[PDB]
């Protein structure tokens, strides 16, 4: 819904080659890993070996190509989106400066454009390459165990409802978060801007007080924001830890009864 | 059928007395009795509600048991594999034991609120009688067995010795609370009740397991559901908040000065020992998840010609434990960033309430960036102490990863290794070519925040003079140069990240065709677990070199000239 | 602005950090009383099993201890006749805890141990016996259900009566079981201050009945109305029409005790008024009426009300008018 | 100087030389409820084995006289079923008292007077068993588990309330469970004197507290105060600060009675304070807070007070200079 | 939570004074148990239009 508009118009920003090429990038670049290495599964049974070279091989150009990508369509991105931005503000007219607060205004080229053109490119391949290492290896372990996909389903749902219930949680947080941070910056202008005054008046301690009990309330923010985030990272983990042992299980029951191929047991473990 | 240790005539005749305690059937079911005493002498006294020193030891001591308790299932269930009439005594002890040290746990809890602890003093008593037993049943064990199964030896001495320091623990909060004969309780000040006063939001009421696994918290968002939180709907500060963190930062300070009598070193003199805490979970934790590709060529192995789903369900638990400490190596970490945000912009502020306006009027500091600087040096440091413990707990991973390798299937000519031992230089050089670039991209961005800040302050005469297109592209030049240091360090970012996946096909591409089963995978699976922490390295080194510039920020401004 | 009691008898307060802890063994009992009927029954039914269980493991265990499973062999006679499984040990201790004894299996001379766990397992099963009978009648014999047939109007009006501006309101009894001593305790109850300075939030004062006696035991039979004279030393006699509202601080809190007819044992219902309940200027309709040889209380309608006019002004007021039209 | 009564209830005085002996044979029943548990447990234990082991003796020696151990010939059949040792006839009591009967001995017709022992213990066994049963309940019904949940701060305070010097105490229930008919007896106890010259060494005056209707009771839900207006008539009225100390011959017993909700027993609890408990010019401060959609009682520093200095004088100078300077 | 509870017209809406079959059940309404109540009183007593 919304982050899917938002992160379109963001990708919008960069060329639709872009998009192409990232996205064929990741999908070939992760399913050839898993091609060569579940081949691999049909080598513990040369040939084979000077084609898992190539196979290597592809799996390293690949990569390459993948985040030369990202680099790129991130600074793209940036750049566009900078001047873009600083055109359509300054050109607007004087309704909206008399109108607007300029702190605001300016904080968006200030730290969000900062956030943008220096963090954007690391997280965004730090979820690719996790969501499509996750999704490869949740639809190998579903092949090299047909049985597991049955198992697979509830946690789906499961991971579904109370990552949504962790998400209307952290909104309402994170919002918090903002709103208990912004008085920080508000009172440090204050005391820069005024700091004659409040040395005259010589009550620097009230001031001192006041500034305690905003960095307080910031901390606390942070320790909500914290608590939670890592009661959910709880939760994902134990998921993950009854994905392994009933993929574990399945195949050894499997392999040793009905013969398998273990090193595809082992593969699927993994 | 589902006799105790039943078998044909032939085991028939086991159950006979020669002497009764050396029947092994008789002793095994001995040690059920005390299990079952507690379990049943505290149910109803559990569900009445249902329906304090020396935590940290007892627990201890608890989950140690938890682990060799399961271990005990396990080696029961295992050796119960060769008869055919499922002789049950071997787990099912072990079983309740399970049950009862749950019980235990959970019933010490629901008391530790309102303790009566004549009534506590039933664990006394319980804990002696499985001492008793389990000693009557190791010293028996001693003769009278084959001892095939050493195991059973190792773990029949350690339950035995897990008893003895339960009832060391158990004598120790006794004394402490004499009670039990004794007039004085030395009865109580709980700060984690009184010192809270009704408005707190953290761990210490909360037990050591919640404070592993945020149970608390899950409460906490349970209402965040219903209704939308609130700032008032907001728990309080702990009594150590901020005020004694700076409290303790000015006298180490103080005595960092004694001691020259950077700021890096009072920092680490003030605070690194929360750090190697954080740390060491980190350490425990991933050496303990290194036994993770054990558990596959184990698995790999034995079914190669059943004691692999054991092997696999102790890889579940170890899991388990495994990313249970690494949330405690997250979140202390996470709360040593947020004490240390607090401290500094204390310390910031007090230099801004001393700060010298000479200073801010004529030249260096202006406003911006002296509230720039609290506004992102503070984030950039709190999330450089984020990546903190990571920085001293990888090399002592790799060490032992190659150590294993040497010692695993790879034994030797595991060559590929060294593909890795080489990287290490190239993350450094990359490190120090993304640091020179660094500079050049901050002292930009800066350039750019003075240019827009000034422009928008009096945009009215902008708009007056028509001078937008002049200050416009003025800036457009700052933002270019800003652009080129930014791409050289996207260019650099990439190549990190390139070189970071792209050793590990490197390193499994090298060792395979070095040879030229389980040995090959397992060693593959074991290069997934070993690239897992440099994929993050790679954003740590980055977060390094950020945080070193904006240290060095800092003291630059500390060191300015005050009002006097 | 919370409810101090809410319309039904709830003490809508909370506690909030108790300094020390509870009784040390004898808080089983009262918090064992008043509690919800299935988990009472599950404590005893759970009690009752861990009581078989115990003893059960322990005949098991003698038996084994006796070499009494293995051998069979016809001579040694057993601890206990004719058990082989832990299944029958504890059929035995549900025999003999029960006191049911069917004999099939039977406690011998051969071992006077067993003879200690028989007399143990009597005397435990007689002790747990007698605590679940008596906590079994001390909870069938509970109060409050009747405390709940003890109705109250959910308003409460003022009128003239004797020339005087005195509140009322109707109670109501549903039950032809009657209560013995029926005392009535009106309450108001605000955030009040002393002239020194000092307010204490929930201040309560005993607002007297307007009793021809003066005491406050009435003898509810149809339900009738309670009424106070606001007199200027009621704390009411400042109170106006108009100044009721439910953002007032203002509530008046009414407790009827007395003894079950039944049960001669007491209980007490509990019902409050904030200041928009507290209708200003209105009359309960009398809900009684001369049945055909009988007096037919309609309970109907009960708490229906009309509205009747008054000088709307404080009962100071009141008395200022008064005395200025009397002394005219 | 002792305290009369204890800082916990406990009536702090020996009886030393009562005249004459105890109840014939019901100071049994009462003597017996309140007791200690383990001492109570051990008492009906040692009862059932009493009785138990009296019918063995009988039994056995019934079977001895009938010549029924000796013979085993097989034709005269016993008084009771295959009994051959004391054993065997002690296992049958239990069986028999326990009425637990398992069949493997049993009472035949070939001895009427077994029979007579037959009636006599089961007629002793219901006998002693419903005094057994009558009394764990009458014990397990028992109150003062909930007469130490109510709370009284360790001090008592004084100040300006009305114009008027009043001494005052906060009262604490900390069970969400209500007491019934809650009534205060606030009573000062000294070595006061007639002025005809007669002393006694604890005597006693019910000092009346300050109630809207004069009564003594009230409805403790949050924790309050107790209030007493020093007027003319109390003999505080010649009370003055300093006056009051731990060498002062002064002591005020506070009384507290009513019905527990769940047993429709009455329970008293009992708290004193000498002079020096009752601290000079100070208010205990208010514990309760409007919570969010609730009372707040923070039952924490909960006789926390805080001073506030007052004239330190006589409550009859008090109004000496009132006098003094309302007649100005 | 919620019971939907009553609006019952059968009591509420007779407000006493009724002579008919609804709050009756169905099995009387066809076989008139409450008119042989009804009739009940006719012996003991000579009925009035009261
Ligand atoms: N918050 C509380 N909850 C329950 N009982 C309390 C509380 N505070 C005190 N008491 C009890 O009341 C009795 C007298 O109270 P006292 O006024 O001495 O409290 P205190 O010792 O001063 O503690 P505080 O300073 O918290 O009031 C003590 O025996 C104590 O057990
Ligand atoms: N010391 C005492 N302890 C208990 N009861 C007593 C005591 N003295 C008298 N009584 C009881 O009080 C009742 C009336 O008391 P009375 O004043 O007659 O005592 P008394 O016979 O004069 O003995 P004394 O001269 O010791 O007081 C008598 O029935 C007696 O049982």
């Amino acid at each position: 819904e919304i982050p899917w508009r938002a992160c379109a118009k963001y990708l919008s920003s960069a060329g639709i080659l872009l998009l192409s090429l990232l996205v064929f990038s990741q999908l070939l670049k992760h399913m050839v890993l898993v091609a060569i290495d579940y081949w691999l599964a049909k080598w513990t049974d040369t040939v084979y070996a000077m084609v898992f070279t190539v196979l290597c091989s592809l799996g390293i150009v690949l990569c390459l190509v993948t985040s030369v990508t990202v680099e790129w369509t991130g600074l793209k991105v940036a750049k566009r989106l900078h001047r873009s931005l600083l055109n359509r503000i300054i050109l607007a007219p004087m309704r909206f400066f008399e109108t607007t607060p300029l702190g605001s205004i300016l904080n968006r080229f200030s730290s969000d454009c900062n956030t943008i053109d220096q963090h954007i490119p690391s997280t965004l391949e730090c979820l690719s390459r996790s969501t499509l290492l996750c999704v490869s290896a949740l639809a190998v372990i579903s092949y090299v165990t047909p049985v597991f996909l049955v198992a697979l389903l509830p946690l789906a749902i499961v991971c579904y409802f109370i990552q949504k219930y962790f998400r209307v949680a952290s909104r309402d947080l994170q919002q918090l978060d903002d709103t208990t941070q912004l008085p920080l910056l508000s009172h440090f202008a204050e005391t820069v801007e005024g700091l004659t005054t409040i040395r005259a008046f010589r009550y620097e301690a009230r001031f001192q007080q006041k500034l305690l009990e905003y960095t307080d309330s910031n901390n606390i923010a942070s320790l909500f924001l914290t608590a939670a985030n890592r009661w959910l990272e709880v939760r994902m983990e134990y998921i993950g830890a009854c994905v392994v042992l009933i993929a574990a299980v399945t195949s050894i029951s499997n392999s040793l009864h009905r013969e398998l191929s273990a090193g595809l047991v082992g593969l699927g473990l993994t | 059928p589902l006799a105790f240790c039943g078998s044909e005539n032939h085991s028939a005749a086991y159950r006979v007395d020669q002497g009764v305690l050396n029947n092994g059937c008789f002793v095994d079911a001995l040690n059920v009795v005390p299990h079952v005493f507690l379990l049943f002498i505290t149910f109803p006294i559990l569900f009445i509600g249902w329906g304090f020193p020396g935590h940290n030891l007892r627990w201890i001591l608890t989950f140690m048991l938890l682990f060799v308790l399961v271990c005990e299932i396990a080696e029961g269930i295992l050796s119960d594999g060769v008869t055919e009439s499922h002789h049950l005594h071997l787990y099912m002890p072990a079983g309740m034991a399970f049950m009862a040290a749950v019980t235990s746990v959970v019933y010490y809890h629901n008391i530790e609120t309102s303790n009566f602890p004549k009534l506590l003093i039933a664990l006394l008593v319980y804990w002696t009688l499985a001492f008793i037993t389990k000693t009557i049943k190791f010293v028996k064990f001693l003769d009278h067995a084959i001892g095939f199964s050493q195991l059973r030896f190792c773990l029949t001495g350690l339950l035995v010795i897990l008893y003895g320091m339960l009832l060391l623990v158990e004598v120790n909060v006794i004394r402490v609370r004499r009670y039990i004969f004794f007039k004085t309780p030395r009865e109580v000040k709980p700060p984690e009740d009184l010192q809270d006063l009704g408005v707190r939001f953290l761990q210490p009421f909360v037990n050591l397991l919640s404070k592993g696994t945020y149970w608390w918290m899950n409460a906490f968002i349970k209402t965040a559901h219903k209704k939308p939180i609130d700032l008032r709907a907001i728990g309080k500060l702990p009594i150590a908040m901020r005020a004694l963190t700076n409290y303790q930062r000015l006298c180490e300070a103080f005595d960092a000065q004694v001691r020259k009598d950077a700021i890096w070193q009072a920092l680490s003199h003030a605070f690194g020992r929360r750090l190697v805490l954080s740390s060491t979970f980190r350490i425990l934790a991933d050496l303990l998840g290194f036994a993770g590709p054990l558990c596959i060529f184990g698995i790999v192995d034995h079914l190669g010609k059943a004691n692999a789903y054991v092997l696999a369900v102790l890889l579940f638990l170890a899991l388990l434990l495994q990313r249970t400490f690494l949330q405690a190596s997250y979140y202390v970490a996470i709360e040593t960033g947020i004490n240390l945000r607090g401290a500094i912009q204390t310390k910031i502020y007090n230099k801004i309430m001393h700060l010298s306006t000479s200073n801010l009027s004529m030249g260096e500091m202006t406003a911006g960036q002296i509230c720039n600087l609290v506004a992102i040096d503070t984030n950039q440091l709190m999330w450089f102490f984020f990546l903190c413990p990571n920085l001293w707990a990888m090399p002592v991973q790799i060490i032992v990863g190659v150590i294993l390798l040497y010692y695993i299937l790879g034994v030797s000519a595991l060559i590929g290794a060294a593909v890795i031992i080489l990287l290490a230089p190239v993350q450094y050089f990359v490190a120090t070519k993304l640091s020179q670039a660094q500079r050049s991209t901050l002292e930009y961005s800066n350039e750019r925040l003075k240019q827009t800040n000034e422009m928008l302050r009096g945009i009215k005469l902008l708009k007056l003079y028509a001078w937008e297109n002049i200050f416009r592209t003025r800036v457009e030049t700052t933002r270019r140069k800003e652009m080129t240091s930014l791409r050289a360090f996207a260019i650099y970012t990439s190549i990190s990240i390139f070189m970071n996946t792209a050793i590990p096909i490197a390193a499994v591409l090298i060792t395979f065709v070095g040879h030229v089963p389980s040995v090959a995978f397992a060693s593959l699976s074991l290069f997934h677990i070993l690239v897992t922490p440099l994929f993050l390295l790679s954003s740590v080194v980055r977060s390094t070199v950020k945080a070193l510039v904006s240290v060095q920020k800092l003291s630059e401004f500390l060191s300015s000239a005050e009002i006097r | 602005r919370a409810r101090f009691v809410s319309k039904k008898g709830n003490c809508n307060v909370a506690h909030k950090n108790i300094r020390e802890q509870g009784r040390f063994l004898q808080d089983v009992f009262t918090t064992l009383v008043d509690l919800k009927w299935p988990h009472t029954l599950l404590i005893f039914t759970m009690s009752f099993l861990c009581s078989w269980l115990l003893f059960a493991m322990a005949w098991w265990l003698i038996a084994f201890a006796h070499g009494d499973l293995a051998p069979s062999e016809g001579t040694a006679e057993p601890c206990v006749t004719s058990i082989h499984s832990f299944s029958s040990a504890f059929l035995f201790s549900i025999e003999v805890q029960v006191t049911i004894g069917f004999g099939g299996r039977m406690v011998t001379e051969e071992c006077p141990l067993a003879i200690l766990i028989l007399i143990v397992q009597n005397i435990v099963g007689l002790m747990i016996n007698a605590i679940m009978l008596g906590c079994i009648f001390m909870k069938t014999a509970q109060a409050h259900r009747r405390a709940e047939t003890l109705i109250f109007s959910k308003h409460a009006v003022i009128a003239l009566r004797h020339g005087r501006l005195c509140f009322m309101l109707r109670v109501g009894d549903l039950r032809k079981s009657m209560i013995i001593s029926a005392t009535i305790h009106m309450q108001v109850v605000r955030k009040t201050t002393s002239p020194e300075g000092e307010v204490v939030p929930l201040h309560q004062v005993d607002i007297p009945m307007e009793n021809g006696v003066g005491g406050n035991s009435i003898f509810l039979v149809a339900p009738l109305i309670i009424y106070h004279v606001i007199d200027a030393n009621s704390p009411l006699y400042d109170l106006a029409p108009s100044d009721l509202h439910h953002h007032q601080d203002l509530e008046i809190i009414v407790i009827l005790e007395g003894v079950v007819e039944t049960t001669g044992i007491t209980t007490q219902a509990r019902t409050s008024y904030l200041a928009d309940e507290i209708l200003w200027g209105q009359r309960f309709v009398p809900i009684v009426a001369e049945e055909d040889g009988r007096y037919s209380v309609d309970y109907s309608k009960f708490g229906n009300t009309i509205k009747v006019p008054t000088p709307l002004c404080t009962a100071r007021q009141l008395d200022e008018d008064h005395s200025l039209l009397e002394a005219l």
